[PDB]
């Protein structure tokens, strides 16, 4: 399958190359699998997602997405138009309040959450979590990261925007899980990606177009959005069947365009997520 | 404890 005139990232992640427009991939599209977004909640009523998109869990008054960066990231992962995974189910989880923070207690329990509730749902593809979010280093959160994980859940995680070292940040700083920076659309390192050995890959970060609340589109930057496009390239290679929850990061930083990034400082990874996609 |  073809999209043409795809958002930059999308064509990105399909090419060995920059500059291309056109998104491709295979049409089973994720189908079968799940992705929990676990941020500010997800516009499901939004058209684009297709009736695949659904609140799961709370931890504040609404379920509502009052904020927008949820619904962008979920957008990302699966919605028709601007997403990897155009036929995935996406369950989203609030741990972050309207003005996108959240305790990590809150945090944590929302991990804890998902870890449990997979066994509930019907994902015989396996089971994504996009988190695209994080704060100082925490053994606490890194510990939850590290649970979500073994508990067969692929945990992508946005390495952060302080243009340094992720290993002062949590859930980045995890080594268990897929720790993710973001790229912009000539193939330059974001300016504000985190970078350092605990990275496992990049993905696009920089003007990312998605769905956004009341129904609409915007364009934003961050790892926060590099992260999503990991996410659903994990729930799109293991409906293909081509590896597992396990070793999803491994099996993308495998078959990653490699060197391909500039101003990659000096032991961190240049690896840019692909597709492999051969029609 | 974002707005990330
Ligand atoms: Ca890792």
């Amino acid at each position: 399958a073809a999209q043409t005139n795809a958002p930059w990232g999308l064509a990105r992640i399909s090419s060995t190359s920059p500059g291309t427009s056109t998104y491709y991939y295979d049409e089973s599209a994720g189908q079968g699998s799940c992705v929990y977004v676990i941020d500010t909640g997800i516009e499901a009523s939004h058209p684009e997602f297709e009736g695949r998109a659904q609140m799961v869990k709370t931890y504040y008054y609404s379920s509502r997405d009052g904020n927008g960066h949820g619904t962008h990231c979920a957008g990302t992962v699966g919605s028709r138009t601007y997403g990897v995974a155009k036929k995935t189910q996406l369950f989203g989880v609030k741990v972050l309040d309207d003005n996108g923070s959240g305790q990590y207690s809150t945090i944590i329990a929302g991990m804890d959450f998902v870890a449990s509730d997979k066994n509930n749902r019907n994902c015989p593809k396996g089971v994504v979590a996009s988190l695209s979010l994080g704060g100082g280093y925490s053994s606490s959160v890194n510990s939850a990261a590290a649970r979500l994980q073994s508990s067969g859940v692929m945990v992508a995680v946005a390495a952060g925007n302080n243009n340094a070292d992720a290993r002062n940040y949590s859930p980045a700083s995890e080594p268990s899980v897929c720790t993710v920076g973001a790229s912009d659309r000539y193939d330059r390192r974001s300016s504000f990606s985190n970078y350092g050995s605990v990275l496992d890959i990049f993905g696009p970060g920089t003007d990312i177009l998605s769905t956004w609340i009341g129904g609409s589109t915007r364009s934003i930057s961050g790892t926060s959005m590099a992260t999503p496009h990991v996410a659903g390239l994990a729930a799109y290679l293991m409906t293909l069947g081509k590896t597992t929850a396990a070793s999803a990061c491994r099996y993308i930083a495998d078959t990653a365009n490699k060197g391909d990034l500039s101003n990659i400082p000096f032991g961190t990874v240049n690896l840019l997520a692909y597709n492999n996609y051969q029609a | 404890v974002l707005l990330h």
